[PDB]
């Protein structure tokens, strides 16, 4: 899923 | 619709999100409540399942004891979500497993059967109008799509009338390419939502904007000036890495190949992927070799963490690092990833002096590979003053915690409860 990490 | 922005066509990049209006830096362009949320396993007990609030004393659910809450109304309010879980845990008891993109799934399914017309979340994007990349998807994604169906039927079957497979085979490769991960104020995985409306932003590796969370709330603030006809885009991934890895994650679970000043001109991939400056310099073939070497430890790592001890772990770090420091320089990506991998083996182990030490090193070469405002480079100053805190550094914590502070007023707004609790423990030591 879209995240940053 | 949405005040300031409007859905348009973008050219290339199917449909996207278009600002009529200016917004500055660390604006709020808007707010999306997610459609369907899922607080993760490992969170349970930590957050409020409803409203996803982290406090003590939070209330146990009386039947399951697998679901705690704020308060009786938190309670009530999660039941319509909550008891397509709560009977099915102490039934199949140590065999319940679905997986949180089936959770996830499930709660979308009994969102369309209570609530079939347009909700608040989807002002501009509707979750039946989600891209699948269906067409797109091989014998290996639909194989696992499947074993997806079958788990869905499995676990939740007590409440939900299914569609037949081909419409779940979408919705699957839906919630896959528009999912959401919510994150905390140091990035640790809470849980998994939908928020269609901001699912309708493109993705850049130079983006304009960055997406946060208040609870389940997500909201979306800009990270640069973004001017009247400008499209607004966010990152799906990473920023650390360099052109090639990035598409290949974008390519994989986005199905496309970003353009993006970034991707196109590719002005950091020579820093990002830094090499020593030897006597004898290293041949193009020996640094390529390295990058191959690179990738291959990343992903044996990313296996050995659900298996091996936190020893065997550390050593894996230590060793490919080892081997690495002979071509790559220490602010190296790959250098980075694996000095991340052992501090958070560190953290793990409660070995604060040592995750301490791997912060310290990657600090500098983190604020230079990530973009101005970044969540990454934020939650990294923030474990370090945390760390610095912790073992009686105060000084160098206070520093570290204002270099997080400074960054999240602008991705979280200065308002944040994240920034409120980070200046109380400024304030309390
Ligand atoms: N920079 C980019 N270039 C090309 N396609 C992009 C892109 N960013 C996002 N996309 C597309 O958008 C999907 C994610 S959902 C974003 C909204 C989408 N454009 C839509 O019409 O529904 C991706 O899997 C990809 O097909
Ligand atoms: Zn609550
Ligand atoms: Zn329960
Ligand atoms: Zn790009």
């Amino acid at each position: 899923l879209k995240s940053k990490k | 619709g949405l005040g300031g922005l409007e859905r348009f066509c973008s050219p290339g990049k199917g449909r996207g999100l278009r600002a009529l209006q200016p917004f500055q830096v660390g604006d709020l362009l808007f707010s999306c409540p997610a459609y369907a949320y899922v607080l993760t396993v490992n969170e349970r007990g930590n957050h409020c399942e409803y409203c996803f609030t982290r406090k003590e004393g939070l209330s146990k659910c009386g039947r399951c004891k697998q679901a705690f809450y704020c308060n009786v109304e938190c309670q009530k309010e999660d039941w319509p979500m909550h008891k397509l879980e709560c009977s099915p845990m102490v039934v199949f008891g140590e065999n319940w497993n679905p997986s949180e993109t089936v959770r996830l799934t499930a709660r979308i399914l009994a969102k369309q059967k209570i609530h079939p017309e347009r909700t608040p979340s989807e002002k501009l994007l509707a979750v039946k109008e989600f891209e699948s990349h269906l067409d797109k998807l091989d014998n290996e994604k639909k194989d696992l799509i499947q074993s997806d169906i079958a788990a869905l039927h499995h676990f939740y079957s007590k409440h939900l009338e299914f569609p037949d497979n081909d419409s779940l085979v979408v919705l699957f490769a839906q919630v896959n390419c528009n999912g959401f991960t919510i994150e905390d104020e140091e990035l640790s995985h809470l849980g998994s939502a939908i928020f269609p409306d901001v699912a309708l932003m493109n993705h850049s590796c130079c983006p304009n904007v960055i997406v946060t969370y208040k609870g389940t709330l997500a909201e979306v603030r800009a990270v640069q000036e973004i001017k009247p006809g400008e499209e607004v885009f966010t990152s799906y991934i990473d920023l650390l890495y360099p052109t090639e890895d990035r598409n290949d994650r974008l390519r994989d679970s986005y199905f496309f190949t970003c353009e993006c000043q970034e991707c196109t001109t590719k002005d950091k991939d020579k820093a990002k992927v830094e090499i020593r400056k030897l006597s004898d310099p290293p041949k193009a073939e020996a640094i390529r070799d390295m990058v191959r070497y690179a990738r291959n430890v990343i992903e044996e790592f990313r296996r050995a963490k659900h298996y091996k001890s936190p020893s065997e772990l550390l050593e894996i770090c230590e060793l490919s690092q080892e081997k690495m420091s002979s071509v790559f320089e220490d602010s190296n990506v790959y250098m980075l990833h694996m000095m991340y991998q052992a501090m958070g083996v560190c953290l793990y182990m409660q070995d604060w002096e040592g995750a301490l030490q791997y912060g310290q090193k990657i600090i500098k070469p983190y604020s230079k590979h990530y973009p101005l405002y970044s969540l990454n480079v934020a939650s990294m100053w923030l474990k370090l003053g945390r760390l610095y805190m912790g073992l009686e550094h105060k000084a160098a914590g206070e520093k570290a915690l204002k270099k997080a502070i400074a960054i999240m007023e602008v991705a979280h707004g200065k308002d944040h409860p994240y920034i409120s609790e980070i200046k109380q423990e400024i304030e309390s030591h």
